[PDB]
């Protein structure tokens, strides 16, 4: 399925009938929209120079 | 003292003796790397590695 769609929030559940259990059981996966979208600021930092001179 | 005696590195103490010292003598010595130099090659190296020396 798309990535967006998901985003969307389809909550999929996969459906399943046993017999000990007559009543089916649900399994939503779904994306909270509560959460917030900050990017990350990703930073790469050098090795320090006191690496390198000990070479 | 000859020439090619002192052309090589052979160095000389000049003890001396006077009554005002602490202890009583003084010597002091020289040698043609006591001499006047020529050249200096210093290369006074500049280095990132601090803390260890050379
Ligand atoms: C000093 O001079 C000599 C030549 O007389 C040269 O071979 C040497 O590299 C010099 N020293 C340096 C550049 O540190
Ligand atoms: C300085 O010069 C001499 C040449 O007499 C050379 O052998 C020596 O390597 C030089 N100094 C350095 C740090 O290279």
């Amino acid at each position: 399925i798309c990535e967006d769609d998901w985003n969307s929030g389809e909550r999929f559940t996969c459906t399943v009938t046993h017999t000990d259990l007559p009543s089916p059981l649900k399994q939503t996966i779904s994306r909270p929209k509560g959460v917030a979208l900050h990017r990350p600021d990703v930073y790469l930092l050098p090795p320090a120079r006191e690496q390198l001179n000990l070479r | 003292v000859s020439e090619e005696e002192w052309n090589t590195g052979e160095t000389y103490t000049c003890v001396v003796a006077h009554e005002a010292l602490p202890n009583r003598v003084t010597e002091r010595t020289v040698d043609k790397s006591t001499g006047k130099p020529t050249l200096y090659n210093v290369s006074l190296v500049m280095s990132d590695t601090a803390g260890t020396c050379y």
